[PDB]
């Protein structure tokens, strides 16, 4: 699907 | 898909992406995008964290933002903005999905928000800046 979410 | 897409807009936060394309001149693969956020809220808006996803054959990476909060707005000043930029790396020129993950806090209450995003300028004229 998709990855996981990322941050700054 | 060119123009700014409003990416978020509720509560009176709003967040959109605008589109450009670096940094060899030559390549065409990665995309930049500059959010930016405003706030006509009567109560400041603090504490915000935006996220981003996308799929397996793309990669995304956030940079810090400019800032992490809002004040109250004021119409008679300028409007404080937060700005912030995100990397979307695409080398297989694949249709273009993005799912984030909004989280900020007005007055007591916390939102936990999730939208996605799909408005994106197609691979191909990433060059073209």
């Amino acid at each position: 699907g998709w990855n996981s979410f990322q941050s700054s | 898909n060119i123009l700014p897409v409003t990416v978020y807009d509720q509560h009176g936060f709003r967040i959109l992406f605008h589109f450009a394309r670096d940094p060899l001149p030559g390549r065409s693969d990665v995309l930049v995008v500059v959010v930016s956020m405003l706030s006509t809220a009567p109560q400041p808006i603090r504490n915000i964290v935006f996220q981003s996803a996308v799929p397996k054959v793309m990669k995304v990476k956030l940079q810090p933002p400019s800032g992490t909060e809002l004040p109250a707005f004021n119409p008679i000043v300028h409007p404080s903005a937060i700005t912030q930029v995100l990397l979307l790396a695409n080398p297989q020129k694949e249709k273009v999905r993005l799912r984030y993950k909004l989280t900020f806090t007005m007055g007591d209450q916390t939102y936990n928000e999730m939208g996605d995003v799909d408005q994106f300028p197609p691979p191909e004229t990433w060059g073209s800046l």
